[PDB]
Formats: structure tokens, C-alpha cells, sequence
């Protein structure tokens, strides 16, 4: 998107990067998600299970 | 372009971590490189993902 | 023309210092390929040595420049409509421009208009933005100080 609504001969890469959709990729993926669970640890065994 | 994903040390310590409920992580520094095809530079930057 | 450890301006990231030239090549010629490096941005830029005035990296402006940019100021007598936006879109174009002279011009304006009114915001960010950058380059043209050349400023700023 933003190669060509910038301007030429003046933008660098931290102009050009937004990291807020991967962060909140990420942050998405730990949270709120059917394989993310918590450890469940009510005895080491079942923290190993 | 990108290159060199490398990571830094981590925040805070696990049972500092645990106790102050922050999480365990660490930062991603990668170094990007723009190029124009038009006159010919790279734009090396260690971008904070 | 350019030599090691040069103080260069590079649009439109201002002053930097170039470390060493690269032989490195495309289609078998290595030629001159300078690498530059800024403080501000922080970033190594490669530039061949053949494109330098075309891209515009140029040598620090001299003393002939600051008083270029001193008569420049006390003169603010100039005329803007009621369209301030365009007024905003023109010293956009401005600073798109990366003039030396005009880019002093519309931070006096600036200067000229909070000195009267007041600003908006992304106003006060465009004359702190555009002073900010002005401020480098002078305060690297006389090879000094940044808050030292902002205590020239306020004696020039209207003074």
C-alpha cells in the first residue's frame, strides 16, 4: 500500500513498517485460541500429560 | 528485503514475570534493506519487529 | 569529489558521514559505491558515487548560507488567503522540496504566526518537525551545538 502513496527518494523501512499486525498476530495466537490452554497442573503428571 | 533475524535478551526474569503478571518474552531485531530499482540504494536498518 | 569522513547533507534526512566506498558491482563493474550513514535515522544507505547530485547529497552550506537564511529573516511580510489549507499543502510542497532557504521561510512564517495566534496541531508538529531538521543543519553548518544554535534563533527569530 504505502510504496506508492509515499513519496519517492525520502521513505526508509521504519517508515515503511508497521509491526502492529504481527504483534497482534501474535498476541492473538497466545491468547483466545483452541490450541493455546493452560497448563493443566494439578499434579506434575498431568503437566507432562 | 529483509535479513538477520536475531533476538535480544528477554525482559524480566520468569518468577518476576510470574509474580507481576508480565509475560516471558524477548525482542526480535531484523535487519530490513530497501532498495530502489530507480537509482540504486539499500536502506539497512535494524528494525525492532 | 567526496573523500572520507565527509559532514554531507543527504535529503531529506539532513547531515551524516560517510565511513567507507564499496567495490561492490553489478554486471561486472564495481564502481564507486560510497556507503553513507546517518545518526538521526539511525541506518547505513549504499550510494553509488555517479548519482549523488542526482539524488542531491550535497556538502554542508557555509557561512554564506546562514547569512542567505539570516537576511532571509526579519523580512516576513508576505500574503496568505483564507485557505489555509492550501496555505498547509503549499509549505507541504515546500518541505517536500527540502529547500534550505524556504524551508527557513516557512518556520519564520510559523514563527510569524504563533508569534501572532497560535497554531493548530499537526501545524505546531509541522514547524517543530521542519525547526527540528533546520536547527540540524545549522547547528552542523557552523559545526556547533544544537541548543546553541537554538540560542541563536531566538535572537534571530523576530528579534
Amino acid at each position: 500500500e504505502r510504496m506508492t502513496t509515499q513519496d519517492v527518494e525520502a521513505i526508509t523501512p521504519q517508515t515503511l513498517i508497521n509491526i502492529r499486525p504481527v504483534v497482534a498476530a501474535i498476541k492473538e495466537f497466545f491468547g483466545t485460541s483452541q490450541l493455546s490452554q493452560f497448563m493443566d497442573q494439578n499434579n506434575p503428571l498431568s503437566g507432562l500429560t | 528485503s529483509f535479513s538477520d533475524p536475531r533476538f535480544d535478551d528477554v525482559k524480566a526474569p520468569v518468577d518476576e514475570c510470574k509474580d507481576k503478571d508480565m509475560t516471558y518474552a524477548a525482542p526480535l531485531f531484523v535487519t530490513a534493506e530497501f532498495i530502489n530499482n530507480n537509482t540504486g540504494e539499500i536502506k539497512s536498518q535494524t528494525v525492532f519487529m | 569529489i567526496f573523500k572520507v569522513g565527509d559532514t554531507v547533507v543527504y535529503p531529506h534526512h539532513g547531515a551524516a558521514l560517510v565511513e567507507a566506498i564499496e567495490t561492490r558491482t553489478i554486471k561486472g563493474e564495481q564502481k564507486e559505491y560510497l556507503v553513507l550513514k546517518v545518526a538521526q535515522g539511525d541506518l547505513t544507505v549504499r550510494v553509488p558515487a555517479e548519482n549523488a547530485e542526482y539524488v542531491g547529497v550535497r556538502d554542508v552550506v557555509g557561512q554564506e548560507g546562514l547569512d542567505k537564511v539570516f537576511q532571509v529573516l526579519r523580512a516576513p511580510h508576505t500574503e496568505e488567503p483564507t485557505n489555509w489549507s492550501r496555505r498547509y499543502k503549499a509549505n507541504l510542497e515546500k518541505l517536500a522540496s527540502g529547500d534550505v532557504n524556504k524551508v527557513a521561510e516557512v518556520v519564520r512564517d510559523l514563527w510569524r504566526r504563533d508569534q501572532e495566534r497560535g497554531l493548530s496541531a499537526g501545524e505546531k508538529r509541522m514547524l517543530a518537525k521542519a525547526r527540528q531538521i533546520l536547527v540540524g543543519e545549522l547547528a552542523l553548518a557552523e559545526s556547533t551545538d544544537d541548543a546553541k544554535a537554538e540560542t541563536i534563533l531566538d535572537e534571530v527569530l523576530a528579534a
